[PDB]
């Protein structure tokens, strides 16, 4: 029970045999196309169906060869294997359309924006039917955001290197925030709410990184890497 | 579901609800192809996940404690509000809007169907939840108004029947029952108003 | 010597078993024993032959061949 | 257990059929003066 | 003669071959395991279990009939759980005529479960009549 | 002088509805055209997972003939 | 910290706080030692009441008839109580959100 | 439907109507004749036309519009007097005599379940006809 | 069928609720009328009409004496 000896170091492992035609008494051999197919699969074992379940099959196929002999399949069957732009979104749809699949239609502005998550959203679409609009208190009231803010979708501040070393110094003054861990979280949430959102450009873990960098060196680290990382 | 035909000659059946793109077992006569009939419809692994509220891996149908959320007729309309049923004395059924209806025995279960405060809110049910933990909105949020209309024609007296009653509530929350007499031009209401 | 969590299934019908898993690896999947272990395992023996002394009760729990200290 | 199903479980096929043979050879005794199938059948470098 | 000696059966003479192998029509099992987060049952046969592979749940099972099920224009998922139940009889129908590719088509009852169940006293009689 | 590169860019996935579990996609999978001018095949290089309450996933794709082609 | 009022069931899947340490439908005795002071223990069928773990295998929690009782606030064996335990238990995190 | 045992012993189930003269797919044990079992049971195309009060002739299902129409539970009981379930907000239940139960929302369809004056009459409810 | 009585799974009393209330109508107003019919299991009714967010209330209750 053997793996087929088609495969080529396979085939170079059968032992050879000599015979020459001195040995011949008759013969017959010849080509012949009996066999003659050009789609090949190994499908997986029969339960799996794909209607109901993951990927089915995966074929492969000769481009000049299927001219001659179009589509012949052979298969093998293996056992082994943004105040604005929010609240003019409500209004385009309309408190009748979204009204129906609240659930759904709140996904549709969370995967538009991901600054809102699916529980921000599914809030502010409860308030705004119930209520029929939605005004700057409720936007505010679901998160704190600048409304009074239009500045940033044309232009956002580009955050060199000074300026956060300036952030920073603004956000840790003292220096029981160190040692005072409660405030120490209130500090670089508020840190990184300004810093992801303001300016050109925010991250989570690389200004996290460079904030457990930060506090561990006590705001004074050994290299200037740290602002620039 | 069952069709038939009664004496009087009258025909009687179903017709259960058809879905586009649902995935349908056929069984061909004779074994001929071109003699198709659909045997059942089956529905994906993830659809069927969805609507389970079931949270056992698995275990004997047999034991006690599986038999509390083994043993549920779960059930759910095209209306997103669902019907359910248990082998437990919890019973559940939902209507437009958060409006529901349910009962139990259990004092584990009171919760489900009180009436204390307010009553317990939609949420509070963990039967209107998805099994992907994302909550069953319904489909229609406007109030309904409901009402049970009772009437007939005659009864072994021999005398026309003509006395109508109803039930009636409104979408504001009146609730009206009252008791009438057509031709004779006679009613008796009582009448709650939603102030 | 597989890893930590390695052993998933019981490769059979596992009616009532949710899952199976391992909390410790496996350490006593070993080579055979090379020749200088086999020195040391006889010079041992060699001076273990008077009973009623330290080294000798040594080779005398040594000799179970699972038990490696 | 207590039916008479058997199962066989191996991540390649010489484990596979190995645990096969296996299951069934020896028992099937014959009346050889000298052993059975298994001593006649090596049934072994299988891959 | 020499040649004959293939793989034959029946009292008249039939090549046996990979056509053998394919079961011709349906099959009763029984419910011994039931995958209630997917409510896909494992049936077992008089001497052999089906479905029941490596795969927990979910990527391998018997798929069990639903009473309907779709999907709304909205996007949200309906359909039915219907009831299932450990050591009932149910009817099984392979793919394409496949052993290891089953399907269950309905679920039958014994003849004592049927007859605790109902409360009809007449043996008999068409359907047509009033009584 | 160095070989040629291998074409490769960004496609859009839209699907009907926001999808309600996590979906995996399997790797090696194929992205082509219709359109006979380009018959050329894509082919992604490695896995990724498309989370629920998504409408739309973006994955990368390499060309797999080495051309302008791509 | 503030969270969101009144914290009814919803939070605990929707306002993202925390992330379940065991699932629902599962109850093993041996593996209550393994918890740890503060971890969310909730009861009954219906999620209708939560509680507070605390070692020594006990729980912090109100227990009393359902109309409004007067009994206040008090600490329970988790023996009787571990019937209607249900098994799922969750965890805060503060670290990392927002 | 479904049948079974509790741990207690008692056995449940359920009972579907069974008729005489109607339509029945089988399915042969082993495809072997005499091993027959019924695996649902099919009506004529007029029946069928004469139990729907859909109008449409056809459409996706994913379309709104049909939505309302296609999107209906509805069914006869063995009594004349039947049950109706919509996508839609409406759902309507009749007993013995003209008598019934309807729920509703929307303002438009306020009549089918209404009480003025006499209230909404049986034969205003579009579901009551073949 | 074989003349033993059905016997319920569960002996205690139930108690019963059909509570009302929605989110909108066309008026546009936001809805905030709730009514119940609940049902103790000590045989108590209770019809209510309630207007939770003008803080009213009418009930018609029964006691079980």
């Amino acid at each position: 029970l053997r793996k087929t000896p088609f495969n080529p170091t396979e085939w170079r492992a059968l032992d050879m045999i000599k015979v020459p035609t001195e040995d011949f008494i008759e013969e017959d051999v010849g080509k012949s196309d009996v066999e003659t197919y050009s789609i090949f699969t190994a499908t997986p074992a029969g339960m799996l169906k794909e209607l109901n379940g993951d990927v089915f099959s995966k074929p492969q196929f000769h481009p000049e060869l299927t001219d001659r002999y179009g589509y012949t399949k052979f298969e093998v069957e293996n056992i082994y294997l943004t105040y604005s732009k929010i609240m003019k979104d409500l209004s385009n749809y309309g408190r009748d359309n979204i009204s129906k699949g609240i659930d759904k239609y709140t996904s549709k502005l969370s995967s538009k924006y991901k600054n809102l998550k699916k529980a921000q959203a599914k809030k502010i679409i409860e308030k705004f039917v119930k209520e029929g609009k939605v005004t700057e208190k409720e936007y505010e009231k679901i998160t704190g955001n600048k409304v009074d803010d239009e500045l940033t979708s044309d232009n956002r501040p580009k955050l060199t290197k000074d300026k956060l070393k300036s952030i920073l110094k603004e956000k840790f003054k003292t220096q029981d925030d160190f040692n005072n861990s409660k405030k120490k979280k209130k500090a670089k949430t508020d840190a990184l709410k300004e810093l992801t959102t303001k300016y050109r450009f925010g991250n989570k873990t690389h200004a996290t990184t460079l904030l457990d960098e930060y506090i561990k060196y006590k705001g004074e680290p050994p290299n200037d890497e740290a602002f620039d990382k | 579901s069952f069709i038939g035909r009664t004496p009087e000659g009258s025909v009687f059946g179903t017709k259960p609800l058809i879905t586009e793109g649902s995935v349908v077992l056929i069984g061909f006569l004779n074994d001929d192809i071109n003699s198709p009939i659909i045997l059942s419809v089956y529905g994906d692994n993830e659809q069927n996940k969805m609507i389970n509220t079931n949270p056992l891996d698995g275990g004997k149908f047999d034991t006690e404690s599986v038999y509390k959320y083994s043993s549920s007729l779960y059930e759910i309309l095209p209306s997103l509000n669902y019907k359910y049923d248990d082998g437990e004395g919890t019973s559940i059924r939902t209507y437009n809007g958060k409006s529901f209806f349910s009962m139990t025995s259990g004092e584990e279960e009171k919760p489900q169907a009180t009436d204390f405060y307010t009553g317990t809110e939609y949420q509070d049910l963990f039967t209107s939840y998805y099994g992907n933990k994302t909550l069953i909105e319904p489909r229609i949020q406007k109030a309904p108004n409901m009402l049970f209309k009772h009437q007939g024609v005659f009864y072994d007296d021999g005398t026309p029947d003509n006395h109508i009653t109803t039930l009636f509530i409104s979408e504001r929350g009146d609730i009206r029952a009252s008791v009438l007499n057509t031709e004779t031009q006679k009613r008796t209401t009582q009448e709650m108003s939603s102030d | 010597n597989v890893p930590e969590g390695t052993i998933n299934t019981i490769a059979s019908g596992s009616s009532l078993i949710r899952s199976v898993n391992n909390e410790y690896s496996f350490n006593t999947g070993t080579k055979e024993e090379s020749q200088e272990d086999f020195k040391r395992r006889f010079h041992s023996f060699v001076e273990s032959r008077g009973r009623a002394t330290n080294k000798s009760v040594r080779y005398g729990a040594l000799q179970i061949p699972d038990v490696e200290g | 257990d207590g039916d008479n199903e058997v199962k066989f479980t191996g991540s390649s096929a010489h484990e596979v059929m190995t645990g096969i043979i296996r299951r069934f050879i020896p028992y099937m005794k014959y009346n050889y003066t000298e052993n059975t199938i298994d001593n006649y059948l090596d049934y072994d470098d299988l891959s | 003669m020499v040649v004959r000696f293939q793989s034959s059966m029946g009292r008249s003479l039939k090549r046996v071959d990979s056509d053998d192998l394919n079961v011709k029509g349906l099959v009763l099992a029984t419910v011994s395991k039931i995958n209630y987060k997917y409510q896909s049952v494992e049936v077992k046969v008089n001497n052999l279990t089906l479905g029941s592979r490596i795969g927990d749940d979910g990527s391998l099972a018997v798929p069990y009939p639903k009473s309907f099920i779709g999907r709304t224009p909205e996007g949200s998922v309906f359909g039915t759980k219907p009831l299932i139940t450990e050591g009932s009889v149910v009817l099984i129908g392979f793919l394409n005529d496949d052993i290891n590719s089953p399907i269950i088509l309905s679920v039958y009852g014994d003849n004592e479960q049927n007859k605790m169940i109902n409360t009809n006293p007449l043996d008999g009689g068409k359907f047509d009549t009033e009584s | 002088k160095r070989q040629s590169k291998r074409a490769y860019g960004d496609v859009t996935i839209q699907f009907y509805q926001p999808l309600d579990m996590r979906m995996y996609i399997p790797a090696g999978t194929t992205f082509t055209s219709t359109r006979q001018e380009y018959p050329q095949q894509f082919e992604t290089l490695v896995d990724y997972y498309a989370e629920p309450d998504s409408t739309e996933i973006v994955v990368e794709v390499y060309c797999k003939e080495t051309g302008v082609a791509g | 910290e503030e969270l969101a009022y009144p914290m009814n069931i919803n939070y605990f899947f929707t306002e993202g706080r925390f992330f379940t340490i065991f699932g629902k439908g599962h109850k093993y005795k041996v593996d209550v030692s393994k918890f740890i002071v503060g971890d969310i223990l909730f009861f009954g069928r219906s999620d209708t009441n939560i509680g507070i773990y605390v070692g020594d295998g006990e729980f912090i929690s109100m227990m009393g008839k359902f109309p409004k009782d007067e009994t206040p606030i008090g600490k329970y064996k988790l023996d009787d109580y571990w019937n209607e335990f249900n098994g799922r238990v969750m965890r805060f995190d503060e670290e990392v959100y927002i």
